[PDB]
């Protein structure tokens, strides 16, 4: 048994946009469905419970049904603010067994930022780590509003994706990510590929920049 | 006591101006133990069930039906209300209550639902549209595993008239097929109005004993028989409050006392037939009740001419309640007690009288 | 006015485990259950076990079923929740909360605690710098920074001089490599104005050890600016 949930989805202040959880065995109408909220940072709260119902507290702007057709589940977020930007979960006691089974979670956002294109700028090793054989790949871009990072790496002949790995970005002063990449290296084979390009199709361009390996 | 009198230049003497009166604070609720309890108990752990539609009904009386029981264990598998709110059950009363039970699979639980008609909602036990209650439905696989498949909770199928709210589908008419009757056993296109059971324990997860105990409520005008529970607070002592007992309510401190009632008496009266006197509910103590502090205000004034400083009598109550001298008319306050005895100027009560003398102040 | 509190955890490791307190106040514990859920980084929710009022019964889930403990004790109003023989996917922040009823959510959560598996303890790294020489002088925006790596706690600030050459610094979390390797990296705007006239010396704030060396960067000026 698991609980199937929209991984993201974002939209502008305005109409509301539901958040589904479809089942998987069982039935939807035999037990109540619950949608908790996880500020980043802090500790979960229940803004729903008994979807036919809601607390106190929070505002009634907040809604959801119930959809028996294929064990399924929507919770209406009507109010898209700023104050309503976070994560929401979803559960519902369906184990025989004694087991609370959780969603998987959304990422709800908003959209307040421009469209703006990333620049590609990418960081050569340096000497001082290259004492024997140490180095990095940087290839951090900037100026991006939507966080789906899609980078690319090819060292001039082929798209070398060994122990591929890329930095988690954080929120910027304006609302902006910094989401870099750190590619695998090869400590003792340096001259098997003199050259390095960092490709990238975040929704824009897909310009590459090579760099030397030791000089 | 210029607004009293009307006057701005006041002469000796003790004025009436107001009547000042305690207000009680708290509010205690007493309720006794807890008994008479609903026995809800035989309804989900008893002997097999009937039938599928041959299910049983019982009626609820007057009891105490707590809901602490229900949606606090883990032994069920399907709780979902369509409309009650259990947190709040402890506090609603009804009076018609509907423990339907009978036995079905797993596979039909879904099939029993104001939201969800199909084979059971013209065949056996049909739900309302409102239907104010919870269904109850638990997995009843821990002994029902019988061998051979004992098939005795036949439940009938195709039927041609549709199921009542709340109703039993017993008719024994032949199934049909547009034909002439037969009027026999299977004969021109004829089938029993019976259907097979035999859940064996080695069939199948989804046939297996899942014996529901269908719950539903129903208000009408008649007097609330069935509810739950009452809260109860605890007992405070030498202070005005606002006694709300089983029977009596009204205000006044609630102190010890020495009398002793007979077992079957409960309240106690004077002889101008009012309540000085209460049991306790829960424990066994005679609880004495004394109304609160009242009366009246008083000023001795000295004359606005001399001086203005003036005192205050709060006539009958007591020092505590409320320099400061315990009289026996009072508490005056605002004057000092001298021992040494002079005429009397203004009359106070009980002898004590007051004067304006030697710096200058009130004297008692 | 139900205000939750936890602790006694700050780093475990394999074998040797410990024991989550969680203090109940506030609110009347004792009709209400209890039960765990424990969150993993960058993941969902996970339903830990369940507990009975005192002691009727202790439910677990499959995953965990013979390795963990818990307990409650009604009089002193406190719930315990010991560990043995930790995993390495128990890394996860767990959560206390109360539950209104068997079938209900549940009212008021804790406030976490931050038990995490982690080898390679406490060492001394060292810094290496960007050094932006390529195509970064000149090619699109133009920046420079730092990079930790291999270093088991995560209490480090990167500044630049101690609060003397900041210009605006978005520094991101580092990441786990495979099992205690952890790479940090610092990023400081610059204005393509001073990269050949002062030079840039980036600084640590390690607390457990002195990661006090200012690595010099080298900017080469030669080569392409
Ligand atoms: C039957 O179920 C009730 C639940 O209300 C439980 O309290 C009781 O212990 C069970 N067993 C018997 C023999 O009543
Ligand atoms: C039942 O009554 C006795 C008699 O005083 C009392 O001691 C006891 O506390 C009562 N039980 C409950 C649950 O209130
Ligand atoms: C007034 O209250 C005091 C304080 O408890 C008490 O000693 C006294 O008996 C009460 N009555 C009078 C008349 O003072």
């Amino acid at each position: 048994i698991v609980m199937t949930q929209p991984h993201s989805v974002s939209e502008s202040p305005g109409k509301t946009v539901t958040i589904s959880c479809t089942r998987s065995s069982g039935s939807i109408a035999s037990n109540y469905v619950q949608w908790y909220q996880q500020r980043p940072g802090s500790s979960p709260t229940t803004v729903i419970y008994e979807d036919n119902q809601r607390p106190s507290g929070v505002p009634d702007r907040f809604s959801g049904s119930i959809d028996s057709s294929s064990n399924s589940a929507s919770l209406t977020i009507s109010g898209l603010k700023t104050e309503d930007e976070a994560d929401y979960y979803c559960q519902s006691y369906d184990g025989s067994n004694h087991n609370v089974v959780f969603g998987g979670g959304t990422e709800l956002t908003v959209l307040s930022q421009p469209k703006a294109a990333p620049s590609v700028t990418l960081f050569p090793p340096s000497s001082e780590e290259l004492q024997a054989n140490k180095a990095t790949l940087v290839c951090l871009i900037s100026d991006f509003y939507p966080g789906a990072v899609t980078v690319a790496w090819k060292a001039d002949s082929s798209p070398v994706k060994a122990g591929v790995e890329t930095t988690t970005p954080s929120k910027q002063s304006n609302n902006k990510y910094a989401a870099s990449s750190y590619l695998s290296l090869t400590p003792e084979q340096w001259k098997s590929h003199r050259s390095y390009s960092c490709q990238v199709t975040h929704e824009g361009s897909t310009v590459e920049k090579t760099v030397a390996p030791t000089e | 006591t210029k607004c009293t009198l009307k006057s701005f230049t006041v002469e000796k003497g003790i004025y009436q101006t107001s009547n000042f009166r305690v207000q009680p604070t708290e509010s205690i609720v007493r309720f006794p133990n807890i008994t008479n309890l609903c026995p809800f108990g035989e309804v989900f752990n008893a002997t097999r069930f009937a039938s599928v539609y041959a299910w049983n009904r019982k009626r609820i009386s007057n009891c105490v039906a707590d809901y602490s029981v229900l949606y606090n264990s883990a032994s069920f598998s399907t709780f979902k209300c369509y409309g009650v709110s259990p947190t709040k059950l402890n506090d609603l009363c009804f009076t018609n209550v509907y423990a339907d039970s009978f036995v079905i699979r797993g596979d039909e639980v879904r099939q029993i639902a104001p939201g969800q008609t199909g084979k059971i909602a013209d065949y056996n036990y049909k739900l309302p549209d409102d239907f104010t209650g919870c269904v109850i439905a638990w997995n009843s696989n821990n002994l029902d595993s019988k061998v051979g498949g004992n098939y005795n909770y036949l439940y009938r199928l195709f039927r041609k008239s549709n199921l009542k709210p709340f109703e039993r589908d017993i008719s024994t008419e032949i199934y049909q097929a547009g034909s002439t009757p037969c009027n026999g056993v299977e004969g021109f296109n004829c089938y029993f109005p019976l259907q097979s059971y035999g859940f064996q324990p080695t069939n199948g997860v989804g046939y297996q004993p899942y014996r529901v105990v269908v719950l539903s409520f129903e208000l009408l005008h008649a007097p609330a028989t069935v509810c739950g529970p009452k809260k109860s607070t605890n007992l405070v002592k030498n202070k005005c409050v606002n006694f709300n007992f089983n029977g009596l309510t009204g205000t006044g401190v609630l102190t010890e006392s020495n009398k002793k009632f007979l077992p079957f008496q409960q309240f106690g009266r004077d002889i101008a037939d009012t309540t000085d006197a209460v049991r306790d509910p829960q424990t066994l103590e005679i609880l004495d009740i004394t109304p609160c502090s009242f009366g009246g205000v008083s000023v001795i004034t000295p004359g606005t001419n001399t001086s203005n400083q003036v005192a205050v009598l709060y006539q009958g109550v007591n020092c505590t309640e409320v320099n400061v001298f315990q009289t026996r008319a009072g508490c005056l306050i605002g004057a000092e007690h001298v021992n040494n005895s002079y005429e009397c100027d203004i009359p106070i009560g009980a002898g004590i009288c007051a004067s304006y003398q030697t710096s200058q102040s009130i004297i008692a | 006015e139900v205000q939750l509190v936890q602790s006694g955890g700050g780093l475990v490791q394999p074998g040797g485990s410990l024991r989550l307190s969680c203090a109940a106040s506030g609110f009347t514990f004792s009709s209400y259950w209890m039960s765990w859920v424990r969150q993993a980084p960058g993941k969902g929710l996970e339903w830990v076990a369940n507990i009975n009022q005192d002691g009727g019964e202790k439910y677990y889930v499959d995953s965990v079923k013979g390795r963990f403990t818990i307990s409650r004790d009604n009089a002193k109003n406190s719930l315990f929740l010991q560990m043995n023989s930790v995993r390495a996917e128990d890394t996860a922040v767990y959560f206390c909360a109360r539950v209104w009823y068997y079938y209900g959510p549940r009212d008021y959560w804790g406030q976490g605690t931050l038990v995490t598996v982690s080898s390679a303890s406490t060492k001394g790294p060292s810094v290496f710098p960007l050094a932006p020489s390529s195509k970064s002088t000149s090619g699109g925006t133009a920046a420079l920074g730092c990079l930790v790596k291999d270093y088991f706690p995560e209490p480090v600030t990167v500044s630049w001089n101690s609060g003397a050459l900041t210009s605006g610094v978005h520094t991101f979390p580092a990441v786990l490599q495979s099992s205690g390797l952890y790479s940090l990296s610092s990023v400081v705007t610059v204005p393509s104005s001073s990269l050949g006239t002062q030079t840039y010396i980036c600084n640590v704030n390690h607390k457990p050890s002195n990661t006090k060396v200012d690595k010099r960067v080298e900017p080469k000026s030669c080569d392409k600016t």
